């Protein structure tokens, strides 16, 4: 499972 | 404009999502930002609490008792509640009041309290973490 | 002084 941790518009990616 | 979150503050928020994953929660509330704050347990926010008599594992089981646990663990992103979003925005407002051009764990503590309605604020004020008091432990500690 | 509340990669604009 892909768990990116950049915050974009309050969503982690 | 352009206030930056410290790398420590950024960890608190990354931690906030995982606390909620461990609990099977399908949301990130103010309580999980306080757990994150506790989990990194190292910043000015954590020392401002301990320096007031507050035990950070007392806080943790207090919060964990109120919110319980979920049925099963969700995947990917778990959405921040609006009031959790409002904590982070009140952090910037609390940093600005002090005249700071950054957002660190100290300010996140103040925004959790200032938010004034969520699980995190209710737990904090039951333990003397009153706003103007925490403000003063933040300022004396930061003096330097 | 001028306050913007967009959260964009950990900075408020």
């Amino acid at each position: 499972v892909v768990x990116t941790t950049v915050l974009v518009v309050w969503v982690f990616v | 404009m352009f206030e930056r979150f410290t790398d420590r503050a950024r960890r608190v928020v990354v931690l906030a999502q995982e606390e909620a994953r461990m609990l099977n929660h399908n949301y990130i509330g103010t309580e999980h930002i306080l757990l994150g704050l506790i989990h990194e347990g190292e910043g000015v926010a954590a020392k401002s609490l301990e320096s007031l008599g507050i035990s950070l594992e007392g806080v943790r089981s207090q919060v964990e008792e109120i919110i319980g646990q979920g049925q099963q663990a969700p995947s990917g992103h778990i959405p921040f509640t609006p009031r959790a979003k409002k904590v982070l925005e009140l952090s910037l407002r609390e940093a600005l009041q002090l005249g700071h051009n950054y957002i660190g764990t100290e300010h996140i503590l103040l925004g959790l309290i200032r938010e004034g309605e969520g699980v995190a604020a209710q737990v904090l004020v039951k333990l003397g973490a009153e706003l103007t008091r925490v403000r003063q432990q933040v300022i004396q500690l930061l003096s330097g």
